[PDB]
């Protein structure tokens, strides 16, 4: 995240670092206690070497680490260069204990709406400026729901984004996601409800032309619980 | 043009 603030520690125990042999790749969200929602394309990996973290503020600190049993891309994901339907679901090789500092954050109803104009935010452990390096601790900014139709303007996404798709911006010019924030959660409304997991933006992070982009949660409520098993 | 995966 470039030009975002420090989180509370653990004030967001929802968080899920995925990470290969030690080092972020993306972030996640806990669903369930054996389950992490991130993004798809953080796949294009050897699993061997993969772990998922939970608990974290501190990137380098312990947390409590998880190896992966499966990952299950949707059925209908498409990689770059049409980024569709950009999700996973990640099953640990071990069942998460609610406790303070770490609880999954619940589903939305498969009829929520992110609606242009939504106050969300959205935490990271991503860049803090473009070429640089990951965050140190846990980081979050405040993020705004776009008119899709506006952002899928020419000169913006050019008609790319699909209405499964949260075009998002930051109440700044220099406030965005960058590389490592990724497959985090978008929680919108005073209820702090989940809403997406973050995708792509732009190689430039704060370019204007290319406002951030989230996958909607709501539309892949009923595929999450089928993967899951919990209806 | 081009998405850049986050």
């Amino acid at each position: 995240i470039i030009g975002g603030r420090e989180v509370i520690p653990h004030s967001r125990p929802y968080m899920a670092s995925l990470q290969r042999n030690g080092s972020h790749l993306c972030g996640g969200v806990l669903v369930h206690p054996k389950w992490v929602l991130t993004a798809a394309h953080c796949l294009a990996q050897r699993m061997a070497q993969l772990r998922l973290v939970l608990g974290l503020h501190t990137l380098d600190s312990p947390g409590l680490t998880f190896h992966i049993k499966a990952a299950i891309q949707h059925p209908r994901y498409k990689p770059v260069p049409a980024l569709e339907n950009d999700l996973a679901l990640l099953q640990l090789d071990g069942k998460v204990k609610p406790s303070r500092t770490i609880r999954p954050l619940a589903l939305p109803s498969k009829r929520q709406v992110v609606a242009a104009g939504t106050r969300c935010s959205m935490a990271g452990w991503g860049l803090t400026h473009q070429g640089g390096r990951l965050s140190r601790v846990l980081r979050e900014l405040d993020l705004q729901v776009l008119d899709t139709r506006m952002c899928n303007n020419s000169r913006f996404w050019n008609g790319s984004l699909s209405p499964s798709m949260v075009c998002l911006a930051a109440d700044s010019k220099d406030q965005a996601p960058c590389k490592g924030d990724s497959g985090g959660p978008l929680v919108c409304g005073k209820g702090r409800v989940l809403a997406g997991v973050l995708s792509f933006s732009s190689r430039v992070c704060t370019d204007i032309f290319k406002p951030p982009v989230a996958t909607a949660v709501a539309p892949y409520v009923s595929w999450i619980r089928k993967v899951t098993g919990r209806s | 043009s081009g998405k850049v995966p986050l």
